[PDB]
């Protein structure tokens, strides 16, 4: 009698759907047609007699990724009317997916939603997706935020967003969208999650070894965090934590709720064997800042809040040992009015393994959400980013054009200096 | 006693030269780093004031 | 009634435990397990002296072991009879002296030993009627002849009425197996002149000896050492766990063989000793044990007890035997050897006769006498101490723990002063 | 619980160290695949489930040996990511892998001795292998001690270096970099034993009875000598040494701590078996000037202390019977402030074959670890072969070309001098 909605929209966005959606299914012992050969219920509904379907939908106004989905191998899978698609993209601007075109196909979303919510008995919360830096992405994930902010209101929402990297970038003009759609869920989004691809990068070339990554290795790693944190709803723990356990454990204040993830062990089956992975080697290699998932250096600031899950076979009694020794450590430091900033929760349920993947199998894991004060550095270099080109007025006219007023830039600025003010004002001792 | 070894003064020259182009060499490099971060703030500044001028402008 | 625990330390001592718990064992008809399958009545009349009684009719031992590394306690373990002792009575560290006898009482010792002093409290305070404490250990080690003689100082301090036994393995300069043996042999004779009520002197050199020339075995091992050893150990408190014609407990013997506060440093010897083709020959009488009872080559020390001469003697004889004939033969061995007993002292042999003897032995004799002749070892330790720390030698290790060079000379003034009065008694006359 | 590190750096260091790891394995009966078809703890790791892990980690700049280690039968047993390698070799030059590329490859070893030292609950020590006369192996020797001597502190470390041959040498200019590490290594290391090739090279001959030895054969006889001094952590013994047992024995004053090695029985099968084999004859050998690990004449100078290792079968009683000869014979004369020198350790596991190998199967066996005043012949040749060509500056340019100073050279020339003088001061009598 627990549930949860997962939105998936941009080709970011679908992509890594696809990814937590192979793992899922793999999970619960479901085939990619559907059918079998009392857990499921978290995020599958039954039909009376035989197939499952999943409770996410899939947004793009670009038809090329949809289509692709409609005829893989799961195409049996999800609801026929659920995939909706457009017909013109945004093309990475983000006014014309949310002044332009986005308008209207957001009724047929939102339709979509309630006829999946009034299914629902238990609803614990909502999923999105979007990869930040891109227009119908962005502007989309915007406009449904703001709409559901207002349609069912104390609902809590999650936001996977991916930002762009420090200094690799795909685009030209990221920046602006990126901005944009930051000012609109930061007075909107409960939880927001970073996921910027170059961290991400970093962790296969290091650990897994792989020399040349592609995108479905990256989405795989978002999976399996995923996978860790809504465990707890859906399998038998000693210590278990819901969704609504968050904000009264993360979020010091409403303004901030930007966290930065890690995940560990991360290792190839070639030598994972070689080594006992205990609870304290898996902890310790959590907190290191080359195990960020997000580039930020957590050397730089302060900590706010941990809360960190297990799963597997873990002990209590070696996670309280395992915390005190990070308590202990010189390099790591909380602020001052927080004395106890851990949350320990605890599964029995092992990872599982997506054949022909990357990551083998293990006994223990480890999946931490933190807190801290140095998240502000991305917003001090987006915003260096930004200004450089707004000072000349460069690519407005693409902007402008599309219905939005020649003020709205600046107002996003003005919200960012304010979050840079109110991240230096928490982050000083009393 | 010690060293005095009657190396050719031509060679100690050289060794000379040597030592000074490698500590020149290392005082060339991060002096330029310093720089570059001394410059990128500035920058921040006179972008910082157009924008505070110009929302001012749009109220 | 009148018990004693067994407290002992470092390698050396443990592996005289070990033997020495077998012989009681044996004497007393306890199995390996703990179950008593004895055949006469008065095994178990006095069976509280060592060990105690649990649940389910079986006994434990009340020792104590203790060590600064584990191995030594981790192999007694799987010995034969190594499954009596308690574990709860087991205490280590991590670390070892690395035969430093400022680590073993300085910085090491003296954080551990509050964990087995608790145990001690708890083993004396418990018991019937406290007669005291016997203790085995090692003067050639860092910390058996550290964390003992602190020990002992701790002991003391809480139980001055008491009794304390000690036996001593002090390093002969023939058989040399540590470099650094006079420095911590030299440390712990300051410190156990002042706090041990009775000390006894063992050396392997005079085991040696021994077992080549009375025994004539071919390879004589440490478990040959540690059989007689233990069985001088047993001899002395038979009498406190049978009857007797004249019982006399260690008190007894403290009071009549310290003629002064300071001089209790005995030496020891065991008979009769027989070779295996030979103990069909030899007749056991009474005129047989005496005459190798005071034979110069019985004694368990090296030092020449006829270049001396004798401030008291003590002999505990075993078996069932006239009391007449030995009086008479301790007249005669006194009339025929009047110049080597002191002259302002008459009669100064004490006998004692106890009517159960040794298992498969009819008779046997246990004798302690304190000799003016110990001085040699004092001289020759002092002398090789004197040679080594005039340059200074090892010295770095001793004082990069806290310890100074003053000590150094304190110990060896205070042991010369004890070498120089406990022969001032030699030259006196009345 | 008690553990143990070896570092292996440099090519001379991994040649000898694959030889020590056949002969572990062996002797514990690990297949070279790691499985086994409680004594192996003090060099190995348990994985949980099957195979085990060496607590070893294998350093070069240069990749050919570390490629050959992971492709022959071995490639199984070591972990993948401790075998450290670099892309530019060194080529000789100490200032190269001191200053230049052994500093961008230092944190990850350091980072990998960390995640071995964590694991570890009773680390007794680490173990150093490194040929000294090569740039990559002196330098990051150096370095790595350095870095330990500061981030651990007062753990033991252990130095096996291979000195130049008096006459026989394969580079030109290394005394210069043998000089530079000596520097170093006299202030950071607690032991150094010698291992110079010509002297094994006589021994071989010898002995052995081999014409044309390679590199193999010396380092088996290294690897043997390493096994019997680790002997007496891993297996049970009538008399233990610890490796902590050892600056308190051998080493007088903090900066004499450089002892040279021999060992005995060296014979082969063909005329093994002829003669008896006694611990006598044995230990006389073992004192054979001829039999030195290193060139050196132990004629020449004063015997300051001497550590020797049994194993096997040999009875404490024999051991002494055998000192005493040797205190005995007038060719043999120890220094005055010594009285005893002489420190035993018996051990029962015999010396293990390995298959194949040059050496046979016996039943004892002694290993000496000799500290004394003759070996400062070796400094003093190699301060004369270093004074020719630094008087004239050659091969200067190849080292202040790699950001070392012109100083930096005579330093090293008066620290040398000053132990000289100070071996000098040590060896005259009172
Ligand atoms: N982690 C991850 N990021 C992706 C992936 N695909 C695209 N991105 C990021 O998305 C950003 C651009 O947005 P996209 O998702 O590609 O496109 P969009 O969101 O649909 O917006 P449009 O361009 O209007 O179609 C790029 O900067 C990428 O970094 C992916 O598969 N995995
Ligand atoms: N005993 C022994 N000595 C060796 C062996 N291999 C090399 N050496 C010695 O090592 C010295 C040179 O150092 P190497 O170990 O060969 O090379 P390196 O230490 O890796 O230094 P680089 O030349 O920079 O690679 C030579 O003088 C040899 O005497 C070996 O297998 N056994
Ligand atoms: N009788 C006997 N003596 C031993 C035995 N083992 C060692 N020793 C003696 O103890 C001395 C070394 O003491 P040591 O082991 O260093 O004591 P520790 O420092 O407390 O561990 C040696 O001189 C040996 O003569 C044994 O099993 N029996
Ligand atoms: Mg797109
Ligand atoms: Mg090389």
């Amino acid at each position: 009698m627990r549930e949860v909605i997962s939105i998936h929209v941009g080709q970011g966005g679908i992509q890594v759907g696809n990814a937590c959606w192979e793992l899922f299914c793999l999970e619960h012992g479901i085939q990619p047609d559907g059918q079998m050969p009392d857990a499921f219920n978290t995020f599958f509904s039954e039909t009376g007699a035989g197939k499952h379907v999943p409770r996410a939908v899939f947004l793009d106004l670009e038809p090329t990724v949809i289509d692709e989905v409609r005829t893989g191998t799961y195409r049996q899978l999800f609801h026929p009317e659920q995939l909706i698609s457009g017909k013109e993209d945004a093309a990475n601007n983000f006014a014309r997916g949310h002044y332009t075109i986005g308008k209207e196909i957001v009724d047929l979303c939102l339709d979509r939603i309630r006829k999946l919510a009034d299914n629902c008995t238990g609803l614990q919360g909502f999923l999105v997706f979007n990869s930040v830096g891109g227009g119908t992405g962005s502007g989309l994930g915007s406009l449904l935020l703001e709409r559901l902010s207002v349609d069912y209101g104390k609902k809590s929402k999650l936001g996977f967003t991916i930002y762009p990297s420090p200094q690799v970038s795909t685009a030209v003009v990221e920046p602006y969208n990126s901005i944009l759609s930051t000012h609109s869920l930061l007075e909107h989004t409960d939880v927001a999650v970073m996921l910027d691809n170059e961290a991400i990068y970093d962790i296969c070339r290091r650990n897994l070894d792989i020399e040349r990554p592609t995108y479905t290795n990256l989405n795989r790693l978002i999976a399996q965090v995923i996978s860790s944190l809504t465990a707890s709803l859906r399998f038998d723990g000693a210590l278990n934590v819901d969704i609504t356990e968050f904000q009264t454990n993360l979020v010091p204040y409403p303004r901030i709720h930007f966290m930065l993830s890690s995940y560990a062990p991360i290792i190839s089956a070639e030598k994972a064997y070689h080594e006992q992975l205990s609870v304290a080697e898996i902890t310790n290699s959590a907190f290191e800042p080359a195990n960020m998932m997000a580039k930020c250096d957590p050397r730089h600031g302060k900590y706010m809040a941990c809360s960190m899950m297990y799963r597997g076979d873990v002990v209590p009694k070696d996670v309280n040992a395992s915390i005190a020794t990070i308590k202990t450590k010189r390099t790591i430091q909380f602020v001052d009015w927080c004395p106890t900033g851990f949350k320990v929760g605890i599964n029995y349920q092992p990872p599982t393994v997506v054949p022909g993947g990357d990551l083998a199998k293990v006994m223990r894991a480890v999946c931490m959400i933190s807190n801290s004060t140095a998240i502000a550095e991305v917003f001090s270099r987006l915003d260096h980013k930004f200004d450089l080109m707004y000072a000349k007025r460069a690519f407005v006219h693409w902007y402008v054009g599309e219905g939005m007023e020649e003020g709205e830039f600046s107002e996003a600025r003005e919200d960012l200096a304010a979050l840079e003010k109110d991240y230096e004002e928490v982050g000083i001792e009393t | 006693l010690l060293r005095n070894p009657k190396a050719d003064p031509k060679i100690l020259k050289k060794l000379q030269e040597i030592k000074v182009n490698y500590e020149n060499r290392e005082e060339k490099k991060k002096l330029e780093v310093v720089k570059q971060e001394q410059e990128t703030q500035k920058e921040k500044e006179v972008l910082r004031k157009q924008l505070m001028r110009r929302s001012l402008e749009q109220g | 009634m009148r018990e004693i625990v067994h407290i002992q330390g470092g390698q050396c001592g443990n592996q005289i435990g070990a033997k020495f718990w077998e012989v009681i064992s044996d004497e007393h008809g306890i199995d390996p397990t703990g179950t008593y399958h004895g055949d006469s009545d008065l095994q178990l009349e006095r069976i509280n002296v060592y060990y105690n009684e649990a649940t389910g009719g079986r006994y434990v031992p009340r020792a104590i072991l203790m060590d600064l590394e584990p191995g030594t306690m981790d192999s007694v373990r799987a010995g034969p009879f190594g499954q009596l002792f308690r574990p709860d009575n087991f205490v280590f560290g991590q670390t070892g002296a690395g035969n430093n006898w400022a680590k073993g009482h300085y910085t090491e010792g003296a954080e551990l030993i509050d964990s087995v002093l608790d145990v001690v409290r708890k083993e004396a305070e418990g018991c019937d009627c406290l007669q005291g404490f016997q203790i085995t250990h090692s003067l050639g080690g860092g910390t058996g002849s550290g964390m003992g003689t602190l020990l002992i100082s701790k002991v003391r301090e809480e139980y001055p009425d008491r009794i304390m036994e000690t036996f001593s393995v002090v390093p002969s300069p023939k058989v040399s197996d540590t470099v650094v043996e006079p420095y911590n042999a030299t440390l712990s004779v300051h410190q156990l002149v002042e706090n041990a009520d009775e000390c006894m002197v063992i050396d392997n050199e005079a085991l040696y000896d021994i077992c080549f020339r009375t025994l004539k075995l071919t390879t004589p091992t440490y478990g040959d050492l540690n059989h007689l050893v233990s069985a001088a150990m047993s001899g002395v408190t038979c009498c406190l766990r049978f009857p007797g014609q004249l019982n006399s407990d260690l008190r007894k013997l403290a009071v009549n063989l310290i003629p002064f506060p300071r001089l209790h440093f005995f030496m020891i010897g065991f008979a009769p000793l027989t070779s295996r083709g030979s103990q069909q020959y030899r007749a056991l009488t009474v005129p047989e044990l005496t005459q190798q009872m005071f034979d110069a080559k019985n004694m368990m020390c090296a030092a020449d007890p006829r270049h001396g001469r004798y401030l008291t003697a003590s002999a505990l004889f075993r078996g069932r035997m006239s009391t007449k004939e030995v009086d008479e033969q301790m007249l005669n061995v006194q009339n025929k050897n009047s110049s080597y007993f002191v002259e302002w002292i008459p009669n100064n042999i004490k006998s004692s006769i106890c009517d159960i003897p040794p298992k498969g032995l009819k008779m046997a004799v246990t004798f302690v006498g304190n000799s003016t002749a110990i001085q040699e070892m004092f001289k020759r330790v002092a002398e090789q101490f004197t040679a080594m720390f005039r340059r200074k030698a090892f010295l770095h290790w001793y004082t990069g723990e806290g310890m100074d060079e003053m000590e150094f000379t304190e110990a060896e003034s205070n042991m010369n002063d004890l070498v120089s009065e406990y022969q001032q008694y030699q030259d006196a006359t009345a």
